[PDB]
């Protein structure tokens, strides 16, 4: 048994966009459906429980219904503003073996920053770190609103992807991100490739920049 | 005093100004032990049921239906209500409770709901639109795993007439496909209105004993006969409070007394037909009742011509529930007690008089 | 009115475990159920286990069945969760929340316990600058930063000259490589006018160790700019 839930969703302040939560086995009208909200950096809180009703304190804009068509649920979150941009989870008691199954989460955000193309900035290794065999590859990009960073790596002759790992972006001052990438290197195999290009197709250009391994 | 006398210059004497009264601070609610519990235990784990369509009805009478055992257990599987709010069932009183119960399988739990009709909409017990109640269906595969697949809860199927809300589909009429009636045993397009059970434990997960006890509610003009228990607060003494006993309701202090009531005697009354004693509902202790301190306020002034300082005299009140000097007629606040005896100038009561002498201050 | 707190662990290791204690106060801790829910970093929520009123039943999940022991003392109004033989996938933040009723949600949650498993204990790491020379002096947004690798805890707050050469720093968290390798790096914007004027000196703020060594960066001003 698992609770399906969309990964991310984004829009502008305006009409409402409901969040779906489809079950996998059993019936949805056999138990209650709750919706929790977890603020980044604090403890979760209950917003709506027993979707046919709503508790006090929370404004009546947060509404939800029950869809018994394919054992799913909907949370019609109305009034999209800045104080509602957070994460939400799904929960419904289904396990007959005394198990509480939870959802996957969401990334409901807003739209306030304009569209901008991220710059391609590749950083070559240095000499102080290159004592015997040690270096890194920094292709940090900036000036981009969407957090779905999609970059690539190629040493001018092959899309090297061994040990691919990206850096988690952080919230900048004016609602920006600093997503980077960190690909694994070759300590004793620096003479195999004398160039390293960093390609990026994060909704924009595709210009690649080359560097030198050790000079 | 000047406002009550409607003047600016008053003479010597004691004048009545107002009438003060102490207000109750808090309230105390006392109810006896919660006895006479409703026999809801024999509804879930008891002998087998009669049949599916031949479900038995168990009405409810004057009792104490505690809900702290329904939504606080784990033996059940489904607890989906339809506008009942079990969190507030302890503060809601009903009059008609329908304790319907029958036997179904795991796949038939979905078909029994006001929002999902079908096989159980015209062939077995049907649910109304409102249906103020919660469905209670648990997996009964604990000991209902007998061999052979005993088919005794034969449910009637393929019935023409639709089933009415809160009724049974008892009709011994063979299934006719639209031809002449056979009037026999599976004759010309005939089928007996019975279906064979036998969901053995080695048959499947969906085919298991899932005895469901349907519970609903209904309000009528009759007085509330079935309702949940009530709450009770902590006992407080020696304070002007507002007691809220089972049969008594009023204000006054609640102190201890040496009176002894009879086993059946509960209340307490004086000669003037006034309540003066109450018995504790929870424990066995006679609590005395006494009205809180009241009375008028009087001032003792030596005249605005001589001076302007005055005193107050709360008549009939103790000096604890209000310099201060307990007299035989109240608490004269604002005067000193001198042992020297002089002529009475301003009468106060019980021989005590006041005067403006020597540094100048009101003496008593 | 209900304000729950929990503590009793800052760092664990394989084999050696501890016992989490959730102090119950404010409300009446005699008519409500209790259950633990953990949250993995970058994941959702997972139901750990449940517990009865005082000693009725202790329901566990099939994942941790056999290596977790839950308890609850109704007398002192406390909830104890003792662990044993901590696995590798148990790296998650645990939350304490009371259960209103067995078929309902949780009213008040706890505060979170940072319980993580990581080898490669406290040691002396090194910092290495970026030295942007090849295609970053004039192509794109010119910037530069530092790099802190192979450091066990996370107390580092990378600054520039202790607040003397700051022009806008956007520091992002690090990430675990295999089991104990964390690669932290900072970045600061430069108007591309003082690359060969003032030499940059990055400083580390490691609390356990003393990473006060400012590694000199070598701007290759003769190659491109
Ligand atoms: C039957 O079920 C009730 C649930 O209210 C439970 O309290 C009781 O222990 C069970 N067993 C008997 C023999 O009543
Ligand atoms: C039942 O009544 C007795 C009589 O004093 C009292 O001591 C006891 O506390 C009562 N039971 C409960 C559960 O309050
Ligand atoms: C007034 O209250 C005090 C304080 O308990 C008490 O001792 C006294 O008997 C009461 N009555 C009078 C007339 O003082």
């Amino acid at each position: 048994i698992v609770m399906t839930q969309p990964h991310s969703v984004s829009e502008s302040p305006g009409k409402t966009v409901t969040i779906s939560c489809t079950r996998s086995s059993g019936s949805i009208a056999s138990n209650y459906v709750q919706w929790y909200q977890q603020r980044p950096g604090s403890s979760p809180t209950t917003v709506i429980y027993e979707d046919n009703q709503r508790p006090s304190g929370v404004p009546d804009r947060f509404s939800g219904s029950i869809d018994s068509s394919s054992n799913s649920a909907s949370l019609t979150i109305s009034g999209l503003k800045t104080e509602d941009e957070a994460d939400y989870y799904c929960q419904s008691y289904d396990g007959s073996n005394h198990n509480v199954v939870f959802g996957g989460g969401t990334e409901l955000t807003v739209l306030s920053q304009p569209k901008a193309a991220p710059s391609v900035t590749l950083f070559p290794p240095s000499s102080e770190e290159l004592q015997a065999n040690k270096a890194t590859l920094v292709c940090l990009i900036s000036d981009f609103y969407p957090g779905a960073v999609t970059v690539a790596w190629k040493a001018d002759s092959s899309p090297v992807k061994a040990g691919v790992e990206t850096t988690t972006p952080s919230k900048q001052s004016n609602n920006k991100y600093a997503a980077s990438s960190y690909l694994s290197l070759t300590p004793e195999q620096w003479k195999s490739h004398r160039s390293y290009s960093c390609q990026v197709t994060h909704e924009g250009s595709t210009v690649e920049k080359t560097v030198a391994p050790t000079e | 005093t000047k406002c009550t006398l409607k003047s600016f210059t008053v003479e010597k004497g004691i004048y009545q100004t107002s009438n003060f009264r102490v207000q109750p601070t808090e309230s105390i609610v006392r109810f006896p032990n919660i006895t006479n519990l409703c026999p809801f235990g024999e509804v879930f784990n008891a002998t087998r049921f009669a049949s599916v369509y031949a479900w038995n009805r168990k009405r409810i009478s004057n009792c104490v239906a505690d809900y702290s055992v329904l939504y606080n257990s784990a033996s059940f599987s489904t607890f989906k209500c339809y506008g009942v709010s079990p969190t507030k069932l302890n503060d809601l009183c009903f009059t008609n409770v329908y304790a319907d119960s029958f036997v179904i399988r795991g796949d038939e739990v979905r078909q029994i709901a006001p929002g999902q009709t079908g096989k159980i909409a015209d062939y077995n017990y049907k649910l109304p639109d409102d249906f103020t109640g919660c469905v209670i269906a648990w997996n009964s595969n604990n000991l209902d795993s007998k061999v052979g697949g005993n088919y005794n809860y034969l449910y009637r199927l393929f019935r023409k007439s639709n089933l009415k809300p809160f009724e049974r589909d008892i009709s011994t009429e063979i299934y006719q496909a639209g031809s002449t009636p056979c009037n026999g045993v599976e004759g010309f397009n005939c089928y007996f209105p019975l279906q064979s059970y036998g969901f053995q434990p080695t048959n499947g997960v969906g085919y298991q004993p899932y005895r469901v006890v349907v519970l609903s509610f209904e309000l009528l003009h009759a007085p509330a006969t079935v309702c949940g228990p009530k709450k009770s607060t902590n006992l407080v003494k020696n304070k002007c409070v507002n007691f809220n006993f089972n049969g008594l309701t009023g204000t006054g202090v609640l102190t201890e007394s040496n009176k002894k009531f009879l086993p059946f005697q509960q209340f307490g009354r004086d000669i003037a037909d006034t309540t003066d004693a109450v018995r504790d509902p929870q424990t066995l202790e006679i609590l005395d009742i006494t009205p809180c301190s009241f009375g008028g306020v009087s001032v003792i002034t030596p005249g605005t011509n001589t001076s302007n300082q005055v005193a107050v005299l709360y008549q009939g009140v103790n000096c604890t529930e209000v310099n201060v000097f307990q007299t035989r007629a109240g608490c004269l606040i604002g005067a000193e007690h001198v042992n020297n005896s002089y002529e009475c100038d301003i009468p106060i009561g019980a021989g005590i008089c006041a005067s403006y002498q020597t540094s100048q201050s009101i003496i008593a | 009115e209900v304000q729950l707190v929990q503590s009793g662990g800052g760092l664990v290791q394989p084999g050696g475990s501890l016992r989490l204690s959730c102090a119950a106060s404010g409300f009446t801790f005699s008519s409500y159920w209790m259950s633990w829910v953990r949250q993995a970093p970058g994941k959702g929520l997972e139901w750990v286990a449940n517990i009865n009123q005082d000693g009725g039943e202790k329901y566990y999940v099939d994942s941790v069945k056999g290596r977790f022991t839950i308890s609850r003392d109704n007398a002192k109004n406390s909830l104890f969760l003792q662990m044993n033989s901590v696995r590798a996938e148990d790296t998650a933040v645990y939350f304490c929340a009371r259960v209103w009723y067995y078929y309902g949600p949780r009213d008040y949650w706890g505060q979170g316990t940072l319980v993580t498993v990581s080898s490669a204990s406290t040691k002396g790491p090194s910092v290495f600058p970026l030295a942007p020379s090849s295609k970053s002096t004039s192509g794109g947004t010119a910037a530069l930063g530092c790099l802190v690798k192979d450091y066990f805890p996370e107390p580092v707050t990378v600054s520039w000259n202790s607040g003397a050469l700051t022009s806008g720093v956007h520091t992002f968290p690090a990430v675990l490589q295999s089991s104990g390798l964390y690669s932290l790096s900072s970045v600061v914007t430069v108007p591309s006018s003082s690359l060969g004027t003032q030499t940059y000196i990055c400083n580390v703020n490691h609390k356990p160790s003393n990473t006060k060594v400012d590694k000199r960066v070598e701007p290759k001003s003769c190659d491109k700019t």
